[PDB]
């Protein structure tokens, strides 16, 4: 019966935390594994409404806030975006965290490009679709 | 922009 949907999300879910933990331990994205700390970047709320990282993904994940990869990737894109917004271009470290957070968003197109069947992230957009309904 | 980190 519609247990197909569920199976359809339980899959997505073992993927996307497949994906996840392959940027999470990448040594380029140390960065955007925890959140970003106030007491040590105490601006950062003044500029970031969204925050986004790694752990909070994973989080997402097992919470079930994911139906789609297009969602999973909004929230890439998001800490990616966050890390271009909020970083100048001044010196080393600046230049270094923004073309991590580009190469995280890249990573991550990349591997959903390689290994995620079009037909199966279809079906789970139009499953979200007529729940919607 | 914000000022950056390690500032």
């Amino acid at each position: 019966l519609e247990e197909q949907e569920e199976d359809t999300f339980r899959e997505l879910r073992i993927f996307l935390r497949n994906v996840t933990h392959r940027l999470a331990i990448d040594k380029r994205f140390r960065v955007f594994t925890k959140p970003v700390d106030p007491d040590e970047v105490p601006d950062y709320v003044t500029v970031i409404k969204q925050p986004m990282d790694l752990s909070s993904v994973i989080s997402k994940i097992d919470l079930h806030k994911y139906l789609t990869v297009k969602d999973y990737l909004r929230d890439i894109d998001l800490i990616c975006s966050n890390a271009l917004e909020y970083n100048p271009d001044r010196d080393p470290g600046d230049r270094l965290i923004r073309h991590r957070a580009c190469a995280l968003r890249d990573t991550a197109y990349a591997i959903i490009k390689e290994e995620l069947d079009e037909d199966f992230e279809q079906l789970a957009e139009e499953i979200q679709e007529s729940r919607k309904k | 922009s914000g000022r950056g980190k390690g500032g």
